[PDB]
RNA sequence: ACAUAGCAUAUCAGAAGGCACACCCGGAGAACUGAAACAUCUUAGUACCCGGAGGAAGAGAAAGAAAAUCGAUUCCCUUA
RNA sequence: AUCCUGAGUACGACGGAGCACGUGAAAUUCCGUCGGAAUCUGGGAGGACCAUCUCCUAAGGCUAAAUACUCUCUAGUG
RNA sequence: UACAAGUAGUCAGAGCCCGUUAAUGGGUGAUGGCGUGCCUUUUGUAGAAUGAACCGGCGAGUUACGAUUUGAUGCAAGGUUAAGCAGUAAAUGUGGAGCCGUAGCGAAAGCGAGUCUGAAUAGGGCGUUUAGUAUUUGGUCGUAGACCCGAAACCAGGUGAU
RNA sequence: GAGGGUAGCGGAGAAAUUCCAAUCGAACCUGGAGAUAGCUGGUUCUCUCCGAAAUAGCUUUAGGGCUAGCCUCAAGUGAUGAUUAUUGGAGGUAGAGCACUGUUUGGACGAUUCAGACAAACUCCGAAUGCCAAUAAUUUAACUUGGGAGUCAGAACAUGGGUGAUAAGGUCCGUGUUCGAAAGGGAAACAGCCCAGACCACCAGCUAAGGUCCCAAAAU
RNA sequence: GACAAUGGUAGGAGAGCGUUCUAAGGGCGUUGAAGCAUGAUCGUAAGGACAUGUGGAGCGCUUAGAAGUGAGAAUGCCGGUGUGAGUAGCGAAAGACGGGUGAGAAUCCCGUCCACCGAUUGACUAAGGUUUCCAGAGGAAGGCUCGUCCGCUCUGGGUUAGU
RNA sequence: UAGGCCCAAGCGACUGUUUAUCAAAAACACAGGUCUCUGCUAAACCGUAAGGUGAUGUAUAGGGGCUGACGCCUGCCCGGUGCUGGAAGGUUAAGAGGAGUGGUUGAAGCUACGAAUCGAAGCCCCAGUAAACGGCGGCCUAAGGUAGCGAAAUUCCUUGUCGGGUAAGUUCCGACCCGCACGAAAGGCGUAACGAUUUGGGCACUGUCUCAACGAGAGACUCGGUGAAAUCAUAGUACCUGUGAAGAUGCAGGUUACCCGCGACAGGACGGAAAGACCCCGUGGAGCUUUACUGUAGCCUGAUAUUGAAAUUCGGCUUUCUAACCCGCACCACUUAUCGUGGUGGGAGACAGUGUCAGGCGGGCAGUUUGACUGGGGCGGUCGCCUCCUAAAAGGUAACGGAGGCGCUCAAAGGUUCCCUCAGAAUGGUUCAUUCAUAGAGUGUAAAGGCAUAAGGGAGCUUGACUGCGAGACCUACAAGUCGAGCAGGGUCGAAAGACGGACUUAGUGAUCCGGUGGUUCCGCAUG
RNA sequence: GGCCGGGCCACCA
């Protein structure tokens, strides 16, 4: 006969886009995700389709949050 | 004989000082309703001709200065 | 050709007319002025010559 | 019925047909092809056909070009 | 400016064609069918159209040269 | 050279016969090792896929006009003429109309080292804070049949009912 | 039999797509005309340096094309390339587990409980690796702008998987190698396996895979 | 001098070989040019010389310029020549002998006998062909063998209408 | 030299005709039947026309369709399609008719447009017609198969079943009916005669065969003469097992083999011949079809010109007239003439015909289109977007792999401030209460990732579901897509910090060209 | 979409 299936959306590249210790300007987007699997931390935005991205100029430090969540931040190079 | 213009990509594009092509946006015809606002704000910005496409299409503009 | 996607100069739109009473005209600086002597006189005649 | 059509005779020797008919003017006029298909469009008013000529032909003496004025037509450069 | 100055003409509708231009904001030129002016206070054009301005004076004809070609002829050339 | 199994050569090699552009020479070759032509097309061809009987001749990216780029050369905020005229079908002389450049931005009116958007003394786009131009060799593109050969077909005008 | 008539957008046909000058679903000749051919075939001297691809996206597209990727040439720019060490980080595979979802076996008590199992679309957990970065060692690239491309049929082997039947020299993806475009030694022969990358010459030497009774080099 | 690099298809880059023609310069050649043939020659390759024979009048070199500039394949075009091979075939059939002619005879002429057709392999008209008809001479080619013969070759002839 | 014959079945009545060159037949024709058109300048046909055929014919004639001697017959359905006739009710073009409006010059005027209404055929509607196209059930229809025939030139199952014929019969003959899927002029069922037709049986007869033998001649073979061809990379060209582009003369290992002919045979050289006819592919071709698209020859219909005069009746309609136009009507002349022209009668007549414009019909003819993917193609399925798994712990990653969803919705289900916390279980009550209950609820919608800062629930106010943008970044061949701090203008809510450029996030969409609408310090062809 | 009571007509991103 014949399949039902066959479909799929197109992969949307979603995840980090910036390490811990690196410099990045700001806006510079830090994370791509589906609801906050990562928090955003200290001088960093979270956008409307929960992209976390940098406010400031500075270095990424991905850092944990109470027990079981994640947040990053931005802290500005001395 | 002499290289013809291509007359419909005359009326699209035009050279800028630098030798480029400022071009204007697709998608700005109709069907607003369906493109946000800022969308259509930000298509409102003119662009350039992409490098790889002026590789293949710049003789056909070799006359429009 | 694109080997049949839509072309380019197809899939962009047209833009603007011309004018054709457009009036372009011919532009002389003020540091191509320096070569008269002091009190010359500038005319397009003296410009052109 | 007048007339005309027609018919006979003399006089003229006007036409006919040909071509390098290459160029020229006119009548008539495709298709393959291009458009990556195709009908508008293109090939192209091209090929072929027909008519008429000349040493050239056609055009030509502004109910024009223009917008500071030029002064028939044609042809070359350029505008592009 | 008393008289004359090209009439089924110019022009218009419909259908076409020629204009670089596919009927389009399409002026300008021509054909078929049908209609159909004005008369120097006139008429036409300046890219729809109107007014002013500007330029011209249709609906008769003639005209060399600059230009096109080579079956040929004469003399030559690569 | 008549006990021998093979893309016919190649490397090794006695024997025999010669003697050169005189060279650590020429002809032939018992016997041993190694070894499935060429071209095309293919993932892959000894291919039992294609093509060629052999030999000879002939047989396929050219030229014109535009564009772009590179090298060369002249001049340089300038560079350069086209037709035409003169000249020997020449070089060349003359010819500055025209073309490109010296300023960009804007759909345009316009403004101008700025300009456009904008209410903006904001931000942003494209620009300014020199180098072009003419000819020409090479490369490539475009219009031409455009590297060469090859259809089945389509159209037009003719010729055929021996 | 003779003399005639009907002609190709047509004739003629007691009809077969049948005949029209030895092949008629539309005769023959010449011209348009070098029609068009994204198809096949062919394309001619030499050496030197470098040297691919058989992929993605879109395509009335699928043996074609376009841009990107990979090659080359020339100018720029100059740490930006590569590898390792260390350090930090993102993430949920292998394994494992049953805390959730679903599946399942035997008890107990009257759904819960005890014990024991299963999972690509289960997870209380969770590696090795790979990846992104930051500042030392070694190394030699890297990027930008232009000129010129070719490629878009891939193949085997190993390995992680789908599909098939834990079939295929099957097919479709990930990863690596080789072939393609690579001769030389080994695997009897044998593109894709093992060793190894041929500038030329030598009747020198050391080794690799693989071998050492004879064929046939080296241990009866 | 001392280190490195140098397998390669599509393809990119560079440098060269050779062909014809042109300009300028300088040369060769009847005491023998080009071409051709042979050779044991030189160069990293494309390729370049020399010597000898043949040939009998044109041709190199240098620098630069220009191209109808290089073939092994296209079921390529034209020409020549192989192979298959002394092979297949030699196109419906009854001939034998004597004599002649001749350089040469199964094959030509003559003779006898034999045999085949005979509602025709006989005779005469038409179409069509257009000299093939006749005589004398010939034997290169044509004749599917031969050939002295011939519808073949050479030379000369031949078709007569009032019905 | 000179018919073989008999019994039986299918098809076609018969003589005839046909694919020159693989089919002679059951195919065509046929006499006969029926339907239909056609009143004569017939219809039909050729031709642009003139002119012709039809026909020097005239409905007992001529064209076209179907059937196919003859015999007995030919049922049911008119809903659909075609054809024929009615109704002038709706709809429609040219043309007429001009109410009105814009541009320009307070206007004319010039100019661009423009509704009442009049206006044919067709189409819609009604009726009829089946020897028209067609249809002849599974309560539905227009109606549900009559006679005759039936395992058939039709029957898949199937060699149906039974009988006959044979020792044995998938063929044949006779029956049955369960007709996959007969059936009455694309005729049904029979039928003497006829047939180089198809099919079964029998007698005669035989080298067809058991089973081959001999003989004659022509070739073949040997000799003399003459002398081709297809083919051909070079060839000193073995076999076996294996290898290999998976079937080897040519590679490996063995085995076998002195050199060169001649007569024979065909296993191999994937032998020769023809760039596979099958199959697929090319945005190849050609012929053919149609309710594919677009046209068109032709035809029908209306207006108008040619085109005139009177009336009646409601711009028309109708009638009459003659003088345009017409007559393939008669006579007359040119003229010995079935052409033509002219003359005179007669007929017809402002019709017809023809031009221009318009509407309709129009495979009669023409130009073309009629997708791709695909474990060959077709058929089936699919084609864009979103989510998950496959996917090998970054990202990416295929199959006609495994699962689902989208082409929206909400004026609150948006913004802000304040407040709040669920599902479930147990236990009590003729929805409420208590207790646990980290969420096992909910979140508009599919899934995944998130969410008790609640992103879930309620309320007050409100419209940021703002204008101009935008450092930087993600994604990416391009075109697109995504996120974004922050600045300015004006706000909403909040005491205030502050939040707000829609929605817990990720689908809910479509380029360009063209056109419509609104605005506009832009252009607008001498000037306004 | 037009017009009339579903039918005719019209429609070249
Ligand atoms: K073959
Ligand atoms: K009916
Ligand atoms: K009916
Ligand atoms: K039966
Ligand atoms: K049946
Ligand atoms: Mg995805
Ligand atoms: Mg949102
Ligand atoms: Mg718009
Ligand atoms: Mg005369
Ligand atoms: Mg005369
Ligand atoms: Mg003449
Ligand atoms: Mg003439
Ligand atoms: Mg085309
Ligand atoms: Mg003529
Ligand atoms: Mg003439
Ligand atoms: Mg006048
Ligand atoms: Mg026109
Ligand atoms: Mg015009
Ligand atoms: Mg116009
Ligand atoms: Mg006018
Ligand atoms: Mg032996
Ligand atoms: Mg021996
Ligand atoms: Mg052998
Ligand atoms: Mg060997
Ligand atoms: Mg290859
Ligand atoms: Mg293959
Ligand atoms: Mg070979
Ligand atoms: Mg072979
Ligand atoms: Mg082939
Ligand atoms: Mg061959
Ligand atoms: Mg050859
Ligand atoms: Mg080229
Ligand atoms: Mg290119
Ligand atoms: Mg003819
Ligand atoms: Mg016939
Ligand atoms: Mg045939
Ligand atoms: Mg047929
Ligand atoms: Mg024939
Ligand atoms: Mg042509
Ligand atoms: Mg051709
Ligand atoms: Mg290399
Ligand atoms: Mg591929
Ligand atoms: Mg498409
Ligand atoms: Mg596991
Ligand atoms: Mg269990
Ligand atoms: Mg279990
Ligand atoms: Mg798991
Ligand atoms: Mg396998
Ligand atoms: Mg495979
Ligand atoms: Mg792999
Ligand atoms: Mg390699
Ligand atoms: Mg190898
Ligand atoms: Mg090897
Ligand atoms: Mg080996
Ligand atoms: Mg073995
Ligand atoms: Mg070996
Ligand atoms: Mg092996
Ligand atoms: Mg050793
Ligand atoms: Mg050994
Ligand atoms: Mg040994
Ligand atoms: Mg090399
Ligand atoms: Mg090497
Ligand atoms: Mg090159
Ligand atoms: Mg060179
Ligand atoms: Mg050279
Ligand atoms: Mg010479
Ligand atoms: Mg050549
Ligand atoms: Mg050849
Ligand atoms: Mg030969
Ligand atoms: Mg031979
Ligand atoms: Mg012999
Ligand atoms: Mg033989
Ligand atoms: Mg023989
Ligand atoms: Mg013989
Ligand atoms: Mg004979
Ligand atoms: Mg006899
Ligand atoms: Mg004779
Ligand atoms: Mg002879
Ligand atoms: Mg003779
Ligand atoms: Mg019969
Ligand atoms: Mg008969
Ligand atoms: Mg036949
Ligand atoms: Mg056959
Ligand atoms: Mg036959
Ligand atoms: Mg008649
Ligand atoms: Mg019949
Ligand atoms: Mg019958
Ligand atoms: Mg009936
Ligand atoms: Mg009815
Ligand atoms: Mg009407
Ligand atoms: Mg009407
Ligand atoms: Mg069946
Ligand atoms: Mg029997
Ligand atoms: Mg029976
Ligand atoms: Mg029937
Ligand atoms: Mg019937
Ligand atoms: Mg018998
Ligand atoms: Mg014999
Ligand atoms: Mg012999
Ligand atoms: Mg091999
Ligand atoms: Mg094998
Ligand atoms: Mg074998
Ligand atoms: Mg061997
Ligand atoms: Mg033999
Ligand atoms: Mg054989
Ligand atoms: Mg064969
Ligand atoms: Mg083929
Ligand atoms: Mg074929
Ligand atoms: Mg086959
Ligand atoms: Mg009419
Ligand atoms: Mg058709
Ligand atoms: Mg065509
Ligand atoms: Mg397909
Ligand atoms: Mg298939
Ligand atoms: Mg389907
Ligand atoms: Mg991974
Ligand atoms: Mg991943
Ligand atoms: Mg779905
Ligand atoms: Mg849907
Ligand atoms: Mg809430
Ligand atoms: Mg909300
Ligand atoms: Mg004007
Ligand atoms: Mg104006």
């Amino acid at each position: 006969s014949s399949t039902k299936n066959g479909r799929d959306s197109e992969s949307k590249r979603l995840g980090a886009k910036r390490a811990d210790g690196q410099f990045v300007t700001g806006g510079s987007i830090l994370y791509r995700q589906r609801g906050t699997k990562i928090y955003p931390g200290e001088n960093v935005g979270r956008g409307g389709d929960d992209t976390l991205f940098a406010k400031i100029d500075g270095v990424v430090k991905f850092e944990r949050k109470g027990r079981d969540k994640k947040q990053v931040s931005v802290y500005a190079v001395a | 004989p002499k290289m013809k213009t291509h007359r419909g990509a005359a009326k699209r594009v035009k050279r800028t000082a630098s030798g480029q092509l400022k071009r204007s946006r697709a998608f700005t015809s109709h069907l607003f309703a369906n493109k946000s606002t800022k969308q259509k704000r930000q298509l409102r910005k003119a662009r350039l001709v992409s490098k790889s496409d002026m590789k293949r299409v710049k003789q056909l503009l070799a006359y429009k200065k | 050709f694109e080997g049949g996607q839509l072309p380019l100069f197809r899939r962009l739109p047209k833009r603007g007319f011309t004018n054709i009473n457009r009036k372009e005209y011919a532009i002389v600086n003020l540091d191509q002025l320096n070569k008269f002597e002091d009190g010359t006189e500038v005319t397009p005649a003296l410009l052109v010559e």
